């Protein structure tokens, strides 16, 4: 509508995510330089695509002559959402 | 509940409760008390008012003018202090040390005070700012400097604003039928940092035991639980293309020369993304400091 | 639609500005401690409302109870805004 | 240094900000002409002081004469920023 | 709103209060009273009068002729500053220090002074330069030097035009029915540097804090952002020409030497453009200074 | 008309722009002799015509004997105008 | 035409010009603060109005509640704009 | 110097400007005889001089017995040039 085109003159800021992970304070403290940290998602997984913060799709990660880039795959509808919130 | 804004207004701030400065009002009172018997050679009554917290302007309004104003430091806090002292009171002092005897009440003058009184006013002061200090000691370690006395508010801006917070604790002398007082404000800002030491009420000095307790807290704490995220790049783009987002869509970003790791929002690291173990792993170059 | 619903589940951030001013970096380093600086809008008139820094609409300054209310008053219609961009 | 000198010659824009809220765009939608809106922020608070869009400092607003204007009290000293940008 | 010019008409310029200008001629007010009684061997009442900003010229058609007019320099301040006092004042001075008891009404003379009337009105003026340095000193550092006596405002032009603003001070001189008075007046240009200065009342000294705050507003304001625009080249042209710009056609320009790169309208260095990284580049040479 | 023809005896100035960008000052501070600067323009765009810093054309670069020139190609219809300042 | 509602959204700069007059440099050296410079432009007569310097018509000296204004009186139309650069 | 002396015989051409404004083109077509124009500068303004074109001092405009004078009052030193032309 007229208000979608309004909000269309607003720029948004885009986040992609490769992974997240939980640890504690003292893991942390005993990190140095050059440490191994893992994560929890896979090798292959799509990543996530986050506007503001919040979670909208998924994509897989390209490199574009110099610049990497992320090739939306699929979306975060309502099941999945609530799936992978629940976790 | 829906008002219209207007600039020259300004709300209060609940309640602040300080014991601690009660207790050194208190043990400044009763040192005062034992200075001016030794002073005028007689025995005064030394009442502490109610503590008072008040926009700097309210408190200015009820000085009478003209009044006497002592700029003090009190180091090695940030700031300027006053100690008022009422015309009521200096002529009592003025009567006592040239011999009279009270009978005659005071007449109103509205006149600058002459130096024989600026030199009583600096006799008490003195004495004024020793038990002050004596009294600030048993919590913490003060130093009380007079700066210039001033006879007029034109005089002061002590506070950046007319209606910054100040604390005012009212004093009341009587030698008889005498009712004279005395005043000390301090500004809100120069008590903030020791806030959390002037409220609680204090309790035994175990420093020791302190410093133990808060080791222990540390060690403990040390062992808590956080969430770590490392976020790869950010992207500019508009709500338009969001809502067209489709498989096999390329996106075009800036190759990271750094992974920023952040918790909760706050940076704590930079580092480079790898693969160690079949996961992904972050080297860590340079921690947020 | 079902986007504009989807879009719905999404924060976002309103920012209000009280008003702007241009000056020099020299006044500025002029400027101390309780000095006055002026601005361009007048008194009374609406201050914008900008939505991730982007100006919608324009409201007037109340207090709710203990807090400060917008009261939004006019839009920022494509004619009007491409005259203030113009200044 | 002679570099300040060279920028001071250079003007730059500062921005004063009354509050900010964070609402979705259906309630956007439910607004209408004369709607009243909150901010976060509450009465008597110092206002964000921005150059650029960066905050630098607060300050307290006060009417010069039929203009309105902002009284500088307190700085954005990195601990602070940080605290309030965590948020 | 619509009105016809005429070049022998000029305005106001709203309000320029200065409440430090106001506390530094109380604080000379106060020196000049000490040292009046300590001169004349009467008490003096001094009463600062409300600061007054107007033309140069209302204020010298306001002085009586002939008047005693001083000439003095504010360094380092650039400009000339004048003392102005009333033959009223001079004759009461005079009638003091020969033993005039001050019972007769002075009489209009309109006659020049004598030297030893001008030796009087610079044993006044000595004292009242130390005074109002000594005022001045407070909030900034000055230096009143003397330079001549003048007795009309023929020798005047202090200014260099009759209609430009200064500040004129007068102050009520009091030493029983006499009520003598005396001005300062001072051009605004003279004061026009230290405007920030005297407009906001002053605070505590903290100079260091000052220091410092300057020094993080510094580094603050270090990260802000703007733009930069590069301008290639510039073309002279007629406006029938761009109604014909069409696809294709070829306007020459001058080949640039150097690219001089401008933010907002302010150019801020020249250099020499290149093709790094596929994308524009500009090979920094000079910056403008 | 014969007003078009009066203001053609009136000279205008013409400005072309190589490209623009946004930095902050401190990376310009950063800068110096030497350094490489990158604008938001490519490689082959044509370029901004401006009439007294007003966009109304573009063209391509060109050399006439020793001497720079532009080579007009398209104009900046409203709508396309529009959707330039809008970004 | 179209193109003069075009040329209408570019915006010119008009210059009021109280008269003219000529001398040599050593008397301009001669001058010094507060020196009195005659022109030859007599009193009353209509001043010249320059856009982009260029005279196009001539107007009288008005004031319009604190600011000066033009009243525009007459133009420069060919025959009299000839005679006047003539001499 | 002599060559100093030398320009010093070449006379020179001073100009004196009233004011300046900007305005669209069609406005100036609805503009008619005995219309009011209005000028950025205020009154009591010193007015511009200009050397063949260029600023170099300010004025007051007095009346000598029968002709119009410009009183010099200040100069345009550098940093106000450069702040008066960034406008």
């Amino acid at each position: 509508m007229q208000d979608i085109d309004l909000i269309m003159d607003i720029p948004v800021k885009l986040t992609v995510e490769l992974g997240r992970t939980r640890m504690t304070i003292k893991e942390l403290l005993r990190l140095t330089q050059g440490s191994v940290v893992a994560l929890d998602g896979l090798a292959g997984e799509p990543l996530d695509i986050l506007i503001n913060g919040y979670l909208i799709a998924q994509g897989e990660v390209v490199v574009v002559a110099d610049k990497y880039g992320v090739r939306i795959t699929d979306i975060i509808t309502p099941s999945e959402r609530m799936r992978r919130l629940s976790r | 509940d829906i008002r219209p804004y207007d600039p020259n207004t300004q709300r209060r701030v609940v309640r602040e409760r300080l014991q601690a400065l009660e207790i050194i009002n208190e043990r400044f009172a009763r040192q005062f008390r034992m200075g001016l018997f030794n002073l005028l050679r007689r025995s005064p009554d030394i009442t502490v008012g109610a503590i008072r917290i008040q926009p700097y302007h309210e408190f200015a309004r009820n000085l009478p003018v003209p009044t006497n104003l002592n700029l003090i430091h009190l180091k090695p806090l940030r700031g300027t202090g006053l100690v008022v002292f009422s015309p009521s009171l200096v002529f009592i002092a003025v009567d006592n040390l040239f011999g009279g005897d009270g009978r005659f009440p005071t007449k109103v003058e509205g006149r600058e005070f002459t130096h024989t009184e600026q030199r009583v006013i600096n006799r008490m002061l003195k004495l004024a700012l020793e038990g002050y200090s004596d009294a600030w000691k048993a919590i913490n370690p003060l130093e009380v400097e007079y700066v210039r006395s001033e006879m007029q508010v034109k005089f002061t801006n002590i506070t950046t604003s007319p209606n910054d917070i100040v604390v005012n604790t009212p004093f009341h002398v009587e030698i008889g039928n005498l009712t004279g007082e005395f005043n000390i404000c301090l500004p809100f800002s120069m008590i903030e940092p020791l806030r959390e030491l002037l409220v609680n009420p204090p309790l035994e000095n175990s420093r020791h035991e302190d410093q133990n307790w808060r080791d222990n807290l540390v060690r403990q704490v040390q062992h808590s639980e956080l969430e770590l995220v490392a976020n790869f790049a950010d992207i500019p783009l508009r709500l338009s293309q969001i809502l067209k987002l489709k498989p096999g869509d390329v996106l075009p970003i800036e190759k990271p020369d750094r992974i920023i790791a952040h918790v909760d929002g706050v940076p704590v690291l930079t580092s480079q993304y790898g693969t160690v173990n079949g996961q992904y792993a972050l080297r860590v170059e340079h921690l947020i400091n």
